[PDB]
């Protein structure tokens, strides 16, 4: 999940 | 060692050859139309840029990935879940829930050449969404690609507290109980962590890549349909 | 000798008794629910009709088929694919496959209502389609629904020389390695008929029918993967 | 295939 932090 | 795409072809170099620092990067170019994007997935590859850049194409080591089981639940969250307020679907409304990604903030990382392409991967039936609803309004949800039994998380958004666990738990006891064996979060950030996410290296993450894309969950796994109704 | 479809029921009745001319004109009406489609195929029946038209149910006699091992292929289009350009894939874009079938001409008969209907077979695991790739562009392929051991071709379309002989030649080796024994082709056509497809008696082809359904492929033998790249 | 004629 790349987009988050 | 960092190769340059045209759109003459879908080709990509070898992971391998991927630099060191930034970690990962790979490649840079192309479009993401959706061979490449399967191709790439296929691969260990996937896009990541910001606004104004070009396209860029990575493949870290190690790699952040999250084993469905070992989903870390905290004493609270299954006391709120026990009660849930909140109703989980699959596949109902995937433009929604990547908008609500792209908008969450952090976020503007996703384009909106980034929504086209991964909505096609969505009709295609390779891309996912698990919308979770606080009566008819959508306040939380996530979205990915699956690649067989393994799922390559993208990203997830909340409105309201709670959201985005509650998908990602639903998610997670759906997945493990058909079958599915791994998911794919490719750089531990401090919210996937959290979550239990842990790093191997990239080669073992190849391995279990291929061994993973050719499996299969029932036929009627990604149609949609509702995951949790209290 | 006909029949009215039940709209509450999925029962057919009889191929034998289907007209002589049109040949194997069975049945009208009804729906194209996943349900009734499916039960059409256990029992060598499929739809056809133009737009405007209800739907039609037929069952001709003699039956136009292809041995997978029986296919024809010239010696320039060995030539050709010993140094092929294309890459193949299986269900990777149904949606685009039978959206390129609809869009040649006869396409002009996939109606919208059709399209919808195929494509829930898809998603359900029943119909699967073989991708034809140059580089990034999608430039041919073909759809159908699997029936065990037995295949029913649907449609083919070609955007690129060689692109939907492509597709057949790569599937058929696919398909024999791993049981496939047949190959539906319900009317013999010019184009189908080059590639070796030939007629046999409605009878003999609904013994096979119900010899292949029973039979089976691969658990995971149609996985969207590549079938043929470098 | 049917729907080549």
């Amino acid at each position: 999940f790349r987009y988050l932090g | 060692r960092l190769v340059q795409l045209s759109r003459h072809s879908i080709a990509f170099p070898s992971p391998e050859g991927a630099l060191r620092e930034p970690n990962g990067l790979l490649a840079l170019g192309g479009d993401l139309s959706p061979a490449r994007l399967l191709m790439a997935y296929q691969r260990g590859i996937f896009p990541w840029f910001s606004p104004g850049d070009p396209i860029l194409w990575w493949s870290p080591d190690p790699r952040a990935v999250l084993w469905p089981e070992s989903l870390h639940i905290s004493r609270s969250m299954k006391r709120f879940h026990k009660r849930s307020p909140y109703r989980v679907t699959m596949n109902y409304a995937f433009g929604q829930v990547i908008e609500g990604c792209a908008s969450d903030r952090e976020g503007t990382w996703i384009t909106r050449g980034v929504v086209e392409a991964y909505h096609r991967l969505h009709e295609l039936g390779h891309a996912h969404s698990i919308e979770v609803w606080r009566e008819d309004e959508l306040v939380g949800g996530m979205y990915g690609v699956a690649q067989g039994t393994l799922f390559c998380g993208e990203s997830m958004f909340s409105r309201m507290e709670n959201a985005s666990k509650t998908a990602l738990l639903v998610f997670c006891e759906e997945f493990i109980g058909h079958g599915g064996k791994l998911i794919d979060c490719q750089v531990l950030n401090d919210h996937t962590a959290s979550l239990g996410a842990c790093e191997i290296p990239r080669r073992d993450y190849l391995n279990y890549l291929n061994q993973m894309r050719l499996g299969r969950l029932p036929n009627n796994f990604w149609v949609p349909r509702c995951l949790f109704s209290p």
